C-alpha cells in the first residue's frame, strides 16, 4: 500500500531539510547538496490504514542533476518547492513543473513556498498565483517551525487514497521494557559529552 | 557487478543494463542506491550517446529507451553542431523511425506514453537546431502522414505542441534572441497549414484521445497566434458547444476559452464583440444543461471531490472571473443579456462558498475587481444588487484573523459593499448577532469571524448610523457575555467586545466616559490570570492609545487633570500582575501619549513620571553594581538589568527624539556598566573556556550589552538635534564598545556593535571623519578575518560587516582614503569576496558597495590616487565581475552584476580614466584603453572558455562593448553569451540583433 | 419506524510541552526528536510510570520508555531549562534502542515542576 | 444611551 513522491525543485529551498524532519524530526542547519536522489520510505498512520510514500528526493543543483526527469517515470505525485526568501526559485517552478507533467500526465502535485519563518520574506503571496491555472495545490510552509509541515502529506493522501475525510490519527503505543555494570561505564562517557555540548536554538521558544 | 556497463571498452551487454536500470527503478535500499550511481556515471560519460540507437532497437525495457534519450537530448542540445554532418542526419533518422515504430504498434502506442512522448520530445530538441533550414519540408510531411493513420494524427499533435513550448514559452533565456526570433517567424510562416489541419481534426472528429490531443496543442497556439485565427473562422462556436459536452476534452477547452477571453479585442469592432458574447453565452448553456445548474451546491461538490470537480470548479472559476473581467461591459448594456450576465455571477457565488483557501484568494480577486468598478462607474451597481446582496454574507462568513494579506483583501472588499448599500450590510450583522444570542449559530469560530467583519467596516458609515449601529453590537456582545457561565466562554466574549472598540477609534474620541471605562476596564483585565488576557489587555491599550493619544494628553471637561497622569500614579499597582514583555508594552504606550505633549518642560515632567520606577531599581542597581561587581553573576540581577533597559528602549521607541533628557540621566553609567559586563565574559571565556558564551550567565550578561547597544541606535536614528549626538553620545559610545570588540575572541564578539555602529555612520557619519577612521581601524580588519575563510561562519557578522562598509563608502568615502595601502587591498579583497556569496543578503551589498566605489574614484578627478585604483583594480573588478556573471551560481544578482560590468565597460568607451591601464612593455606605446580592453577581455574569455571560438568571443566583445549605454541591450548580450558558453559551435552572428 | 491508540489502560499524572532532544556521539552533536505534549502515564493494572511525547500535527511518537528509579536528570551547560539523561530502552522507533536524551521547556519553573513529577513517578515504579 | 452602555461595560466579571 505505498506510493512513489518525487520532490523537485531549486537548490537551497528545503526540500532535504523537510524530509528528514518527517523521519528522524531533527532540523539539518547545513546545506549539503543532494547528489542525484535520495529514496526515503515515509509512513503515515490514517483512518484508513497506514499510508508509505516512496519520497525521492532529487537534486536542484544543475551539476548534480543526475539522470533529472528519469527520476519522475511511474511517480503517482509530485511537491514543487521553492524559497519565499528567493525570487529566483519562485521563477524557476514553470520550469521544474514543465519538465515534471511532461513525464507524469496526471498526478496530484502540491507547491510549497519553504522558509516563511524568515522575517525578510522576498515573494509576496499576491505574486504566486502559478498553480491556479495548472491545478496544483499551495501551502506556505517552514520546515524550522513545522508551520503547514504535514499539510502536504495529508492533502495528497487525501487525494491518492480518494477520501477527503482523511485524517492522521496516534500510532498505538506499545508498552516498554521495564530494565548492566559492563556497559555503565562507557554510557557515562556518552553522558559527559552530552551533557557539556550546549542545546541548539536556545533562544527558541521550545 | 552492475559497474560492468560502465567498461565502454567492450560492447554494452543490453540484457545487463535493463537489469541496472530495473534495479533502480523497482529496487529498494543499497541495491538501488548502488545502481543509482551506476546510471548516472553511465548517462554522464560523453561517449553513450554513441550506445543510443543500440537502447532503443534491442532493449526491451521502457525505462532504459528513456535513458538513453535522455543521453540524446544532451547531446542535440549541447554539442550537436560538433558532430560531423554524417551523424547528425543519422540521429535523425532512427529517432523518427522509431516514433513510427511505436505509432503503428497500437500496443505499445497504449502503454508506454511515457517513452514516445520523451521520443517526441527528442525530436523537437533537433528541430530547433535544424528546423527549416535544413528540413524544410517537415510540416507539409507532418500533415500528410496525418492522414495515413489515427495514431500517427495524435502523435502528432503532440509534437507540434512541444514544439510550440519550446519557441514561445520556454525559448527565452534557453536560447539566443536570434535563433529564438528565428524560429517564431519560421513557425507564423506556416501556422496556416496547420490550423487547417487542426480544425479539420475538430470538425471531423472523431477519436477522443486524438482531439485532446489536439485541443492540448491548440491551447499553446493561442498564446501567440493572430486573432483571426479566432474570429474570421468558426472556431469558436465548435468549442463553446461541441467539446463542452463530453467531459474528457471539457477540461482542455474550458482552458482554451479562457485564454481567448484574456485578449484585448479591437474595441471599435462591432462583430468580435458579438463573436466575444457569443461563445460566452454557449458555454454557461452547455454547463447549465450538460454538468449543473445554477442553484448547484458547488460547496457540497468541491468536498465530495468525485473524478475531476475539484480541477474543473477550479477551471470554471479561472474562466469566469477571466471574461468578466474583461467584457462583462458587453454584458451590462444589452437587457437581453442581463440574464446571462448574472448567471454568470451567481456562479461565482457558489464558487465563494467553496471551502478551499487558495481557490476563494482567486474569486476574491474578482469580487474588488468588481465592487470597485461598481463604486466609481456610473449606473451599475443597481444591477448587481442582488449579486452584492449575497456577496456580502459570503465574506461576512469566511472572514480570517487581521495569512494577513487574505484579511486586508477581504476588508477592502467587504467596505466597498458597505458603501454601495450600509443598510443592507447592517442588517445582516444584526442579524447574525441574533442567531448567536439564541445559540443557533452559537460557536467560538463563529462570533470571532463575525466581530472582525464587524470590525473591518469601521469608518464606513456616517458618525451618527456608527453611533446606533456600535451600542446595538456592544449591548448584544455585553448581554451575551452576562449570558455565559463557562471561564472559558467569557474570554472569548471578552477579547471581541475589546477588538471591536478598537476598531472604531472614532466613536471613543466623542465619547470620553465610555473611552475612560473601556481604559479602566482593559487595567481589571491585566491583573487576570487567564490565558491571553493579559496580553488581550495590553494589546488593545496601545492599540487605543496609538489612535487617540490626543485624549489622553488633554484635560477632559469632567475630569480634574489629563488622564495620562492618572495613569502613571497607578502605574505600579496596574503592571503589577503583568510579565516583562505585557509591563515594556504598557511602558511604550504611554510613551505614545507622552509625545504628544507639545510643551517642553510638562512632557519632560511626564517622562520623569513614567521612567520613575526603572530609574529607582536602576540608580539602586547602578550602585550595588560597582560596590560588589560579583553581582553580575547573579541571575535575578542581570534579569532586573536587562528589563530595566528594555523598558527605556520601549519608551524611547515611542518618543524618539523626545526621549534624550531620559538617556543622559543613565547615559554614562550605563556605557560604565557595558564596561563591567564586558570584563566579566572575558572572565569567563578564560576560566571556562569558549562553551561558557552557551552558559545561561553570560547568555544573559551579553543580553545587556545588546540591549544597551539597541538603545542607542534607537535613539541616534531618531535624533533631531545632530549636534548633541556628536559632541555627548558618541565619544564615550565608540571609546567603550570599539577596543572591547576588537580584542575579544571572534566568538565573543557581539555583530549588534557592528549594526550600531552602522546607525551611527548613517546618520552622523559626515560629522565624525575621525569617527568613522577610528570605527574601520577597530572592526575593519578583525572582522573580516573571520569570514575570509567560508561563506558559512558567523552569519551574523558577515551581513552587518557589509551593511557597514556600505554606508561608510556612501557618507564618508575619506576613511578609506586615509587607510594605507595594503589594508586599502584588503577593501578590495573584501568587496568581492562578497560578490561570491549565494546569500542575498551579502551579494546584493557586495555589488553595490564596488558600484559606489567606483563612481568616488571617478569624481575624485585625475589625480594620482584615482589613477593609481584603476592600474591596481580596474581589471580585478572587471574579471571578478565577469566571473559570478557567468559561474552559473550567482544567477540570483544578475542585474546588479550587468550594470556593475556596464559601468567599468563605459569608463573606458568615455575616456573618462586618464592614464593606461597597461604596463609600457607588454604593449606597443600608444595604443588607447579601448583596444587593451578588448584585447584583455578577449584573451580572458579563451582561457575561462576554451571552447569559444575566436570569432564568439570578437563578436560578443564588440556588440558588448558598443551597448554599454543601453541596459536592456547589454542585458540581452549577456544573457545570449550565457546560452553560447553552455553549448559548442555557437553562432557568432547572434550579437548582431539588435 | 427502523432508524438509519494504546493509552486506555493508563492515566495522567503530569502534562507538560516539550522539545526533545537526542545525542548522535558518532557527531558528537545534538538532534531534535520531536516537539508536542510530553505525558506521564500510570498503567492502571501495573502502577508502572512511562513516558510518551508525541509530535505535533503528524502525532508520531517521538518517546517512549519506563521512568526507572534507576535514571538521573544532569543540568545542561547551555540552559537552566532543560534535563539530560540516558536512556536504555525506548521504543518510539521500534526496537528498544539506547539514547542520551535531552528535554527542554518553555521556562525553568517547567523544567524545576518536571523534575517534581519525575521523582515522584520513580517512587511509584519501585512500590 | 451611551451613560448606560458605559455602565453595563464597567460590570464585565468572570
Ligand atoms: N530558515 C529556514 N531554513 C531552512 C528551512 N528549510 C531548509 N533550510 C535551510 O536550507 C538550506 C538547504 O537545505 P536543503 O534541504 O539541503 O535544500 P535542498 O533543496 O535539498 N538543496 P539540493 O536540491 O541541492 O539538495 C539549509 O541550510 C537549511 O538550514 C526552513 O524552513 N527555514
Ligand atoms: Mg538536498
Amino acid at each position: 500500500v505505498q506510493f512513489k513522491l518525487v520532490l523537485v525543485g531549486d537548490g537551497g529551498t528545503g526540500k532535504t531539510t523537510f524530509v528528514k524532519r518527517h523521519l528522524t524530526g531533527e532540523f539539518e542547519k547545513k546545506y549539503v547538496a543532494t547528489l542525484g536522489v535520495e529514496v526515503h520510505p515515509l509512513v503515515f498512520h490514517t483512518n484508513r490504514g497506514p499510508i508509505k510514500f516512496n519520497v525521492w528526493d532529487t537534486a536542484g543543483q544543475e551539476k548534480f542533476g543526475g539522470l533529472r526527469d528519469g527520476y519522475y517515470i511511474q511517480a503517482q505525485c509530485a511537491i514543487i518547492m521553492f524559497d519565499v526568501t528567493s525570487r529566483v526559485t519562485y521563477k524557476n517552478v514553470p520550469n521544474w513543473h514543465r519538465d515534471l507533467v511532461r513525464v507524469c500526465e496526471n498526478i496530484p502535485i502540491v507547491l510549497c513556498g519553504n522558509k516563511v519563518d524568515i522575517k525578510d520574506r522576498k515573494v509576496k503571496a499576491k505574486s504566486i498565483v502559478f498553480h491556479r491555472k495548472k491545478n496544483l495545490q499551495y501551502y506556505d510552509i517552514s520546515a524550522k517551525s513545522n508551520y503547514n509541515f504535514e499539510k502536504p502529506f495529508l492533502w495528497l493522501a487525501r487525494k491518492l487514497i480518494g477520501d477527503p475525510n482523511l485524517e492522521f490519527v496516534a500510532m498505538p503505543a506499545l508498552a516498554p521494557p521495564e530494565v548492566d555494570p559492563a556497559l555503565a561505564a562507557q554510557y557515562e562517557h556518552d553522558l559527559e559529552v552530552a551533557q557539556t555540548t550546549a542545546l541548539p536554538d536556545e533562544d527558541d521558544d521550545l | 557487478s552492475m559497474e560492468g556497463i560502465l567498461d565502454f571498452s567492450n560492447d554494452l551487454d543490453i540484457a545487463l543494463l535493463d537489469q541496472v536500470v530495473s534495479t533502480f527503478y523497482q529496487g529498494s535500499g543499497v541495491q538501488q542506491k548502488q545502481a543509482q550511481e551506476i546510471l548516472t556515471k553511465f548517462q554522464d560519460n560523453p561517449d553513450a550517446w554513441q550506445k543510443a540507437d543500440q537502447i532503443l532497437q534491442f532493449s526491451t525495457n521502457p525505462q532504459s529507451k528513456f535513458i538513453a534519450l535522455s543521453i540524446l537530448d544532451k547531446l542535440i542540445t549541447r554539442k550537436w553542431k560538433l558532430l560531423p554532418n554524417d551523424h547528425r542526419i543519422g540521429i535523425r533518422n532512427f529517432v523518427v523511425g522509431m516514433i513510427i515504430s511505436m505509432c503503428q504498434d497500437d500496443e505499445v502506442f497504449k502503454t508506454q506514453k511515457n517513452l514516445i512522448n520523451k521520443s517526441d520530445l527528442t525530436l523537437v530538441q533537433i528541430l530547433k537546431q535544424e528546423w527549416p533550414q535544413n528540413w524544410p519540408e517537415f510540416i507539409p510531411e507532418l500533415i500528410g502522414s496525418s492522414s495515413s493513420s489515427v495514431n500517427v494524427c495524435e502523435n502528432n499533435m503532440i509534437v507540434l505542441k512541444l514544439l510550440s513550448e519550446e519557441v514561445f514559452d520556454f525559448s527565452a533565456e534557453q536560447m539566443t534572441q536570434a535563433k529564438a526570433l528565428h524560429l517564431k517567424n519560421s513557425m507564423s510562416k506556416e501556422f496556416e497549414q496547420i490550423f487547417k489541419l487542426c480544425f479539420q481534426v475538430l470538425e471531423q472528429g472523431s477519436s477522443s484521445s486524438l482531439i485532446v490531443a489536439t485541443l492540448e496543442s491548440l491551447l499553446r497556439y493561442l498564446h501567440w497566434i493572430p486573432y483571426r485565427y479566432i474570429y474570421e473562422t468558426n472556431i469558436l462556436e465548435l468549442l463553446s458547444t461541441k467539446f463542452m459536452t463530453s467531459p474528457d476534452t471539457r477540461a482542455i477547452t474550458l482552458k482554451c476559452l479562457t485564454e481567448v477571453s484574456n485578449l484585448k479585442i479591437p474595441q471599435d469592432n462591432d462583430l468580435i464583440k458579438r463573436q466575444t458574447v457569443l461563445f460566452f453565452q454557449n458555454t454557461l448553456q452547455q454547463i447549465a444543461t450538460s454538468v449543473m445548474p445554477v442553484t448547484a451546491d458547488l460547496k457540497a461538490t468541491y468536498a465530495n471531490a468525485n473524478g475531476n470537480d475539484q480541477s474543473f470548479l477550479q477551471d470554471l472559476a479561472m474562466f469566469l472571473t477571466t471574461y468578466l473581467a474583461r467584457n462583462r461591459a458587453l454584458l451590462e448594456s444589452d437587457e437581453s443579456l442581463r440574464e446571462l450576465l448574472l448567471n454568470a455571477h451567481q456562479y461565482l457565488i457558489q464558487l465563494s462558498k467553496i471551502e478551499e483557501r487558495e481557490l476563494f484568494k482567486t474569486t476574491l480577486d474578482y469580487w474588488h475587481n468588481l465592487v470597485a468598478d461598481l463604486f466609481y462607474e456610473p449606473l451599475k451597481k443597481h444591477i448587481y444588487e442582488e449579486i452584492c446582496s449575497q456577496l456580502r454574507l459570503v465574506i461576512i462568513e469566511n472572514m480570517v484573523r487581521p495569512t494577513i494579506q487574505l484579511y486586508k483583501s477581504e476588508r477592502e472588499v467587504l467596505v466597498y459593499l458597505t458603501h454601495l448599500n450600509v443598510i443592507d450590510t447592517e442588517e445582516i450583522m444584526i442579524s447574525k448577532l441574533a442567531r448567536q444570542i439564541d445559540g443557533s449559530e452559537w460557536s467560538w469560530h463563529n462570533i470571532n469571524t463575525l466581530s472582525w467583519a464587524i470590525g473591518s467596516i469601521s469608518g464606513t458609515m456616517s458618525e451618527d448610523t456608527e453611533k446606533r449601529f456600535v451600542v446595538t453590537v456592544i449591548k448584544d456582545l455585553l448581554g451575551l457575555c452576562e449570558q455565559k457561565r463557562g471561564k472559558d466562554n467569557k474570554a472569548v466574549v471578552a477579547s471581541d467586545i475589546m477588538y471591536v472598540v478598537g476598531q472604531y477609534p472614532r466613536f471613543l474620541k466623542a465619547h470620553w466616559n465610555f473611552l475612560r471605562t473601556v481604559i479602566l476596564k482593559l487595567f481589571e483585565f491585566m491583573h487576570e490570570t487567564h490565558e491571553g488576557v493579559q496580553d488581550m489587555a495590553c494589546d488593545t491599550f496601545i492599540k487605543i492609545v496609538q489612535k487617540c493619544k490626543y485624549h489622553f494628553v488633554i484635560q477632559q471637561p469632567r475630569e480634574s487633570e489629563p488622564f495620562i497622569q492618572t495613569i502613571i500614579r497607578d502605574i505600579q499597582k496596574t503592571t503589577a500582575d503583568l510579565q516583562p514583555q505585557q509591563v515594556h508594552t504598557f511602558y511604550k504606550a504611554c510613551g505614545i501619549i507622552i509625545s504628544e505633549e507639545r510643551s517642553v518642560a510638562e512632557r519632560n515632567r511626564l517622562l520623569s513620571d513614567l521612567m520613575q520606577l526603572p530609574n529607582m531599581a536602576w540608580d539602586t542597581i547602578v550602585e550595588q553594581s560597582t560596590a560588589n561587581p560579583t553581582l553580575l553573576l547573579d541571575s535575578e540581577t542581570v534579569k532586573i538589568i536587562a528589563n530595566i533597559i528594555k523598558t527605556n528602549v520601549a519608551v524611547c521607541t515611542s518618543m524618539g527624539a523626545d526621549f534624550y533628557p531620559q538617556l543622559g540621566h543613565i547615559y554614562y553609567n550605563m556605557l560604565q556598566l557595558y564596561r563591567a559586563v564586558s570584563s566579566m565574559i572575558s572572565a569567563q571565556v578564560a576560566a571556562e573556556g569558549l562553551i561558557a558564551t552557551k552558559t545561561p550567565k553570560v547568555r544573559g550578561l551579553r543580553t545587556i550589552k545588546k540591549e544597551i547597544l539597541k538603545l542607542v541606535e534607537t535613539y541616534i536614528s531618531k535624533a533631531r538635534n545632530l549636534d548633541d549626538v556628536v559632541k555627548v553620545l558618541v565619544e564615550p559610545l565608540l571609546n567603550a564598545v570599539l577596543e572591547d570588540y576588537m580584542n575579544n575572541v571572534p566568538d565573543a564578539r557581539d555583530a549588534e556593535v557592528l549594526n550600531c555602529m552602522t546607525t551611527v555612520v548613517e546618520k552622523v557619519g559626515h560629522m565624525i571623519p575621525q569617527g568613522v577612521i577610528l570605527i574601520l581601524q577597530s572592526v575593519f580588519e578583525c572582522t573580516l578575518d573571520m569570514i575570509n575563510k567560508d561563506f558559512t561562519e558567523y552569519p551574523e557578522h558577515r551581513v552587518e560587516f557589509y551593511k557597514l562598509l556600505k554606508v561608510i563608502n556612501e557618507k564618508s568615502f575619506a576613511a578609506f582614503l586615509e587607510l594605507p595601502p595594503a589594508a586599502f587591498k584588503l577593501f578590495v579583497d573584501a568587496i568581492c569576496w562578497a560578490f561570491k556569496h549565494n546569500n542575498r543578503d551579502v551579494e546584493v551589498n557586495g555589488l553595490q558597495i564596488a558600484l559606489d566605489l567606483v563612481k568616488n574614484i571617478e569624481r575624485m578627478g585625475n589625480v594620482p590616487f584615482a589613477n593609481e585604483f584603476h592600474k591596481n583594480y580596474f581589471f580585478i573588478f572587471v574579471s571578478e565581475t565577469f566571473f559570478v556573471l557567468t559561474d552559473s551560481d550567482h544567477k540570483s544578482g544578475f542585474s546588479k552584476q550587468a550594470l556593475l560590468l556596464m559601468k567599468l565597460i563605459s569608463l573606458v568607451y568615455d575616456n573618462k580614466i586618464s592614464v593606461p591601464l597597461y604596463q609600457e612593455a607588454e604593449v606597443p606605446q600608444g595604443t588607447s584603453n579601448q583596444v587593451y580592453l578588448s584585447q584583455y577581455l578577449a584573451n580572458m574569455l579563451s582561457n575561462a572558455f576554451p571552447h569559444l571560438t575566436s570569432e564568439q568571443i570578437a563578436s560578443f566583445l564588440s556588440a558588448l562593448t558598443k551597448q554599454c549605454k543601453d541596459l536592456v541591450v547589454f542585458k540581452g548580450t549577456l544573457r545570449d553569451f550565457l546560452v553560447q558558453i553552455k553549448e559548442v559551435g555557437g553562432d557568432p552572428t547572434d550579437y548582431l540583433f539588435a | 419506524f427502523e432508524p438509519v491508540t494504546m493509552e486506555e489502560d493508563e492515566e495522567v499524572l503530569y502534562k507538560v510541552r516539550a522539545k526533545l532532544f537526542r545525542f548522535d556521539a558518532d557527531a558528537k552533536e545534538w538532534k531534535e526528536r520531536g516537539t508536542g505534549d510530553c505525558k506521564f502515564l500510570k498503567n492502571k493494572k501495573t502502577n508502572k510510570v512511562r513516558i510518551l511525547m508525541r509530535r505535533d500535527k503528524t502525532l508520531k511518537i517521538c518517546a517512549n520508555h519506563i521512568i526507572a528509579p534507576e535514571y538521573t536528570l544532569k543540568p545542561n551547560v547551555g540552559s537552566d531549562r532543560s534535563w539530560v539523561y540516558a536512556c536504555t530502552a525506548d521504543i518510539a522507533e521500534g526496537e528498544a534502542e539506547a539514547f542520551t536524551f535531552a528535554i527542554r521547556f518553555g521556562s525553568k519553573e517547567n523544567a524545576d515542576k518536571f523534575k517534581e513529577e519525575f521523582e515522584k513517578a520513580q517512587e511509584i515504579n519501585k512500590k | 444611551m451611551i451613560d448606560i452602555l458605559s455602565s453595563e461595560l464597567s460590570h464585565m466579571d468572570f
